[PDB]
RNA sequence: AUGAUGUCAUACUUAUCCUGUCCCUUUUUUUUCCA
């Protein structure tokens, strides 16, 4: 034992750490990612709650405010290419991806109040 | 005509339904207010990936549900017939094993739970249906000693349909409605005027240009079973461009072109589109069947005949109801089917009858001992009528033993067991005889195989409202013509049957009245009244009729509207009125869920209401449990009334986390819960637009029966020295047996029901303060009358 | 002696815990390489167009999938699995089938909850079960 | 419960089958078990508030049943607690069978 | 549950009572209670138990 | 073995099945099918209880060993009846002892 | 020195009662940004 008798916090903390990576085999299981959970680039924001009618070109301007884009990528029903009212926008810095999240999240842009968090995609 | 100012109306009602949705959501964006070094940032980042990591844990396993089950819902139909190749189908040997290898290295984590709580643990001091077959192997433990094909389907399917009624008619019928708009097309069951008339009509075209065919039916299983029938015939998928749209249930796509649903469904479509202009067919079947929405739909949908001539209006039907509907629909041609499979030798009693639930049992007792083989159908009246029968009849059976064979009695009727309601559809075991005592219910929708003997004692329990007392009483009542007639006509759809009348020819062709009287004379039409001044149309006698309600019954309808607030001192809607009649539920409750707004009980009154939308059938009540019955009833009985007791039951269900044993444990029909579960959250999907804010009364039943008051005032009682009475008219009624106040007796009553039963009743009661009255209804109650 | 007892009784308890726990692991392990090579076993004239057909129906259930929880929060959850929960809707959807039964001049010939013997009384006149003739 | 506190009030009425002259003491064992077979959950109610709280009881008497070879005790207990412990009785026994608390050769057993 | 365990302990040490004798249980069974077969059969297992080992 | 077959061939055990075999076995076959298996699925302990009840009731009982319904009902001395008035002499011999000439009765088959 | 207030059981009155009571047919109603 021991890994029981710390505390409370960080023994669900430890069961937390389970739940990840039970989670993780998980999906390897089923079969999505190639290599097992490797850590995801701090320089994407995963920003949903979008409109059909805001483009690559549109969102990459509200969101090169804050730092240099690497991309700016609205995943597409592919073979009808309607924008899934979400995406992933693409920056230079941490401290790029940062300053666009703490000024960005859950703001109204062609009326609707999108969501922004960070990219959780190991894709 | 009446029908543009209709759409007049209608189309500014889209347009001010819109803006004020729109206006709504601009309300609600001001009413909400939402704003929004160094180590710092490296602080929350690893929080932030805190919660990436744990929201992603959920959304990748819910992404790996999704592909999970999309592996499986993909190889339902592609695989298991064609000649598939090398890459799907190694990715089908991989999605199989894949997901079995998911859910096996979970089962390895839950293994590894209940094992180790399996274990023994020394106590701590700190101050589905088997109880039948774990009684089975005591028995046997305690006894033991021991020391193409699919093109083929689609020939038959073909071949059978050659064989309709309406096959050979097929062509001339299809020239004949060329010409006419409207066609009357008279033809009895089985003909397929449901089925094979809008395939005809889809082959033909009707569907080009986009358009949509319609067909309604009274009853959403039916509706159900005849999508499910043409989507088979049609070869496609149920749901794409053959579905049906009932409430709750979307089965339609945008390939739908031909779409099922109800008669309230469809009057609900002109809730959405005055014109149908995508539909350019409405088949309207069985109109017969007298239903509030059919009498609605016959004057909208003539309004729509007149107004819209490129539109085709289609109303097919059973019986000779022909003459009254051509008439009302400026005598349409009348296309006659001649359709009947087999016959029925139909006998009658040789008298008229003293005691006819007797001669019923001994009727099929003589039927079965002698006949030959073949099922036998029966109707009673209803659920304790029909109980003491099969009381009956299996005695006899054990009386008389293996002189006589296997009697198999099934009861059917609408509130028993969904289990009990299926257990009749089993095939009959080889050589023993089958017979379902039933109800009306089995006049319609029901289609039972094999039953061959038909016995009708001639009755029927049906309402009778009469207005000046707001009495509903179902009661007895010699059954119509039409209704004999269909009533056998159950029979023969596969060989000749037999239909026995417990009365003569005599009083058959004497006294016979044709039809049930058309529904909106004889009910109460709270909502409808609701509806068309939803719509607006102000004069409302005048308006387009088949029947008319007595000028009575109207003037009682409004004068109900008006004392409840949803009309005005001249009889128009109120911003109450409408928002009400947004409701498909009486305006009584929808005043009750108006007061949850005042009273800050808002999910309990929603809970109230989906209770009452259903309630008749909630307790199973067997005469072999009844003890542990009355028990597992008696428990959650509250103080304040048998609405609460309502929402303690329904919550403590959900509480149970929706449970289906825990209704089997506590004696409550999971059909009424789960239903009423179902209309209760579409309440709350109605809730935002009738701005309702959601709230709990935080355990006080005092708002609870407040709101009760604020919208049942009308439906109360005061105690007299003879007997409980009414407040207004001072008509004597009667507390149910079976009500959770029926031993307390409460001064000041309210209940839910009006009916007389062998004596006056009332359902549903609680106990009210007459305070409250005057609280509410100053205008309505005063108070020198309590 | 409680007090020492349930101590031992815990400290046992858990080593036997842990001991298990380890091997569940090593399972895994072992299924781990089951999906490696199941999909490595898996990657090496209908199915070019039931396999449009794959993408088709599965990417289409996608959008109805997200466009259902878009437009209320789970309306997959408010749709298709409540499909298929009641009865006379499965009936008119013609599902099939969806233990022992026997003859009913079986049951209930006999009727009773206590033994015959009327709990050790004897005076009373209970030899023969069949009235005489 | 209600299966098992009705074992429980079949049991005791088995004592009183014949219905004889009995007395009154036996008359108001009857009474009770009649009132808790109507209501059962008044009965049950009591019961497990018996179970919970009370540990002083009433008095018993006792008297011999003479078997001409040797004679044998013969307790009696007040009716109240007779339906208490009727009914522990019955749970004890259903309980400690599902969890198969007695090994098999331990043998009055229901099965021979 | 140390709730029925105490309850059934307490039951037993009862006023036993004759025509006029009384006196008070504090040692044995009272064989009269409507458990004492419970009581009896799981002392009578552990006695089992010392008869036999807990190996056999 | 019926009974797998009638779950395999999934047919109902119909009365020929249990017709031949209807009181016989031991607890008896036609206890299977009583009316109230539902609430004497229930019932544990009861031999014990039988045994223990010697302390609580005056009365001795002379079948403690058994239970009507739980272990069928196993002795049918129905026709030892019949064999005594045989024996006897039948019903003629049997009431020329009486005085069932002197009541005038026209005929015994009804006497009650 | 007799107030009303009463959840007081007992006593009492009307040739005042023991004969004035009980379980529902059928079934339908449009819906909205997900994150």
């Amino acid at each position: 034992d021991d890994f029981k008798g710390r505390s409370a916090e960080e023994v669900e903390e430890i069961k937390a750490e389970k739940e990840a990576k039970t989670q993780a085999i998980l999906l390897e299981m089923v079969g999505d990612l190639p290599d097992a959970d490797i850590k995801p680039p701090e320089n994407v924001l995963f920003v949903c709650k979008l409109n059909p009618v805001t483009t690559d070109e549109d969102l990459e301007i509200i969101f090169s405010r804050f730092g240099p884009i690497r991309s700016c990528e609205v995943i597409r029903d592919w073979k009808t290419g309607e924008s899934l009212c979400y995406a992933f926008i693409e920056f230079e810095k941490e401290e790029d991806c940062e300053k666009a999240f703490f000024k960005m999240d859950n703001v109204l842009i062609d009326d609707r109040r999108i969501h922004v968090d960070f990219s959780q995609s190991v894709a | 005509d009446e029908w543009e100012r209709t759409e007049r109306e209608r189309l500014q009602d889209l347009e001010e339904r819109d803006a004020f949705a729109e206006r709504v959501r601009q309300r609600d964006k001001d009413r909400t207010r939402n704003v929004l070094a160094e180590e710092d940032r490296k602080a929350m980042v690893p929080e932030l990936r805190k919660k990436s990591r744990r929201e992603y844990l959920a959304k990748r396993e819910r992404e790996k549900l999704e592909d999970l089950e999309a592996e499986l819902a993909d190889e339902e139909f592609l695989f298991g017939d064609v000649e598939l190749s090398r890459h799907e189908r190694q990715e089908l040997k991989y999605k199989r094993r894949v997901r079995d290898l998911a859910r096996e290295y979970r089962a390895a984590g839950e293994q590894e739970k209940l094992e180790a709580t399996n274990r023994y643990h020394m106590p701590k001091e700190t101050r589905p249906g088997e109880e039948q077959r774990r009684w089975e192997e005591a028995r046997l433990g305690a006894a033991s000693l021991k020391f193409s094909t699919q093109a083929q389907q689609k020939e038959s399917i073909q071949a059978v349909r050659r064989s309709l009624p309406v096959f050979p008619f097929r062509e001339e019928l299809l020239a004949a409605i060329a010409n006419h708009q409207v066609l009357i097309i008279e033809g009895e069951t089985g003909s397929g005027k449901t089925t094979q008339i809008p395939q005809y009509l889809f082959e033909e075209g009707y569907t080009n240009k986009g358009m949509k065919i319609a067909c309604t039916q009274p009853r959403r299983v039916a509706a159900m079973s005849v999508a499910a029938r043409v989507a088979r015939e049609m070869g496609v998928k149920l749901g794409n461009e053959v579905g049906y749209s009932i409430r709750f249930e979307d089965c339609t796509s945008e390939r739908t072109v031909l779409r099922y649903m109800t008669d309230g469904m469809l009057l609900r479509e002109f809730l959405s589109e005055p014109d149908l202009a995508s539909y350019s067919v409405v088949m309207v079947d069985e109109a017969h069947e007298r239903t509030l929405h059919t009498d609605i739909l016959f004057g909208l949908i003539k309004d729509v005949a007149r107004f819209r001539p490129e539109l085709k209006v289609l109303v097919a039907s059973a019986t000779m109801d022909t003459a009254r509907f051509s008439t009302f629909f400026d005598d349409a041609p009348v296309f006659r089917i001649p359709g009947r499979r087999f016959p029925v030798d139909i006998f009658y009693t040789k008298a008229p009858e003293a005691d006819y639930l007797e001669a019923c049992v001994v009727s099929v007792l003589q039927i079965h001992v002698t006949q030959p083989p073949g099922d036998i159908l029966v109707f009673l009246t209803g659920q304790e009528e029909i109980e003491a029968a099969c009381e009956m009849l299996q005695d006899r059976c054990r009386r008389l033993g293996s002189k006589i064979r296997e009697l198999l009695v099934l009861p059917i009727y609408a509130n028993l067991p969904s289990d009990m309601q299926a257990r009749i559809f089993q095939p009959t075991p080889p050589g023993a005889r089958k017979v379902v005592v039933a109800t009306n219910i089995a006049e319609t929708s029901l289609t039972i195989e094999g039953i061959i003997y038909v016995l009708d004692p001639g009755f029927c329990k049906q309402k009778s409202y009469n207005p000046r007392t707001g009495m509903e009483s179902l009661t007895v009542t010699p059954c119509s013509k039409a209704s004999a007639n269909q009533r056998a006509g159950r029979a023969g759809r596969v060989a000749a049957g037999k239909c026995f009348r417990l009365y003569t020819a005599w009083a058959y062709q004497h006294e016979l009245e044709e039809t049930t009287v058309p529904e909106i004379q004889r009910t109460s039409l709270g909502n409808v009244v609701l509806l068309l001044k939803s719509l607006g149309i102000h004069d409302l006698m005048h308006f387009d009729f088949l029947d008319p309600p007595p000028y009575e019954t109207l003037l009682l309808a409004l004068e109900q509207l008006y004392a409840l607030g949803a009309l005005n001192h001249l009889g128009e809607l109120t911003t109450s009125g409408r928002k009400m009649a947004e409701l498909p539920v009486d305006p009584m409750l929808s005043k009750m869920i108006l007061a949850s707004e005042k009273y800050s009980c808002s999910e309990e009154i929603l809970t109230v209401a989906a209770m009452l939308s259903v309630n008749n059938s909630i307790f199973y009540r067997p005469k072999d449990k009844v003890v542990h019955a009355d028990n597992a009833r008696v428990n959650f009985f509250l103080p304040g009334g048998d609405h609460l007791v309502l929402l303690n039951v329904y919550t403590q269900w959900a509480e149970s986390g929706y449970s289906s044993q825990w209704c089997y444990e506590n004696f409550v029909q999971f059909r009424s819960m789960r239903r009423a579960r179902d209309v209760r959250e579409q309440l709350e999907g109605l809730l935002e637009r009738v701005e309702v804010g959601l709230s709990s009364c935080q355990g006080d039943y005092i708002r609870v029966r407040k709101a009760i008051t604020a919208g049942y005032f009308y439906h109360t009682a005061r105690l007299t020295r003879s007997g409980y009475r009414t407040v207004k008219q001072q008509q004597t009624v009667f507390i149910h047996p079976n009500s959770s106040l029926f031993e307390q007796q409460p001064r000041w009553l309210l209940y839910h029901e009006l009916v007389l039963t062998t004596k006056e009743f009332m359902r549903q009661v609680l106990e009210i303060e007459s305070s409250w009255l005057l609280e509410v209804a100053p205008h309505y109650y005063k108070a020198k009358e309590l | 002696a409680d007090r020492k007892a349930r101590e031992a009784v815990e400290m046992r308890a858990q080593v036997e815990r842990k001991m298990a726990q380890k091997e569940k692991e090593k399972h895994e392990e072992k299924l781990r390489e089951m999906a490696q090579k199941a999909r490595e076993r898996r990657a090496g004239d209908g199915e070019a167009r039931e396999r449009d057909e794959i993408r088709h129906d599965r990417r289409k259930e996608r959008q109805h999938d997200r466009n259902l929880s878009r437009a209320a929060p789970d309306k997959r959850s408010k749709l298709q699995r409540n499909e298929n929960r009641d009865i006379s809707e499965v009936i008119a959807l013609g599902v099939p089938n969806p233990e022992v039964q026997y003859d009913q001049r079986l049951f209930n010939q006999s009727k009773g909850m206590d033994s015959g013997f009327a709990g050790g009384e004897d005076e009373i006149y209970n030899v023969y079960d069949q009235a005489w003739r | 419960d209600t299966k098992l506190l009705i074992l429980a009030l079949e049991r005791l009425k088995e004592a009183y089958s014949v219905k004889s002259r009995l007395n009154q003491s036996q008359r108001e064992e009857l009474g009770l078990i009649e009132q808790a077979y109507d209501n059962p959950h008044e009965a049950l109610s009591r019961i497990k508030r018996h179970l919970l709280t009370q540990r002083a009881f009433k008095e018993v008497g006792i008297e011999f049943m003479d078997l001409y070879s040797h004679l044998v005790p013969v307790y009696d207990v007040e009716p109240l607690e007779k339906i208490t412990d009727a009914y522990l009785d019955q749970y004890l026994w259903y309980e400690a069978d599902k969890r198969r608390l007695f090994p098999p050769w331990i043998k009055p057993a229901d099965t021979e | 549950d140390h709730n029925i365990a105490d309850y059934m302990t307490a039951k037993n040490n009862v006023v036993i009572n004759y025509k006029d004798m009384n006196h008070t249980n504090s040692y044995g069974i009272i064989r009269g209670l409507q458990f004492a077969s419970f009581i009896v059969q799981y002392y009578g297992l552990v006695m089992d138990l010392l008869v036999l080992g807990l190996h056999r | 073995l019926k009974r797998q077959e009638a779950i395999a061939q999934n047919r109902r055990l119909t009365l020929e099945d249990l017709e031949d075999s209807w009181d016989r076995g031991i607890p008896r076959i036609n206890t299977l099918f009583q009316k109230d298996r539902h609430t004497l699925a229930y019932d544990k302990g009861w031999r014990v209880r039988t045994d223990f009840k010697q302390y609580q009731v005056l009365k001795q009982n002379p079948f403690w060993w058994t239970h009507q319904r739980h272990d069928g009902k196993l002795w049918n001395l129905n026709n030892y009846r019949t064999d005594m008035i045989q024996a006897l002499g039948g019903v003629e011999g049997i009431l020329e002892h009486t005085l069932f000439k002197g009541t005038y009765f026209p005929t015994w088959e009804g006497l009650f």
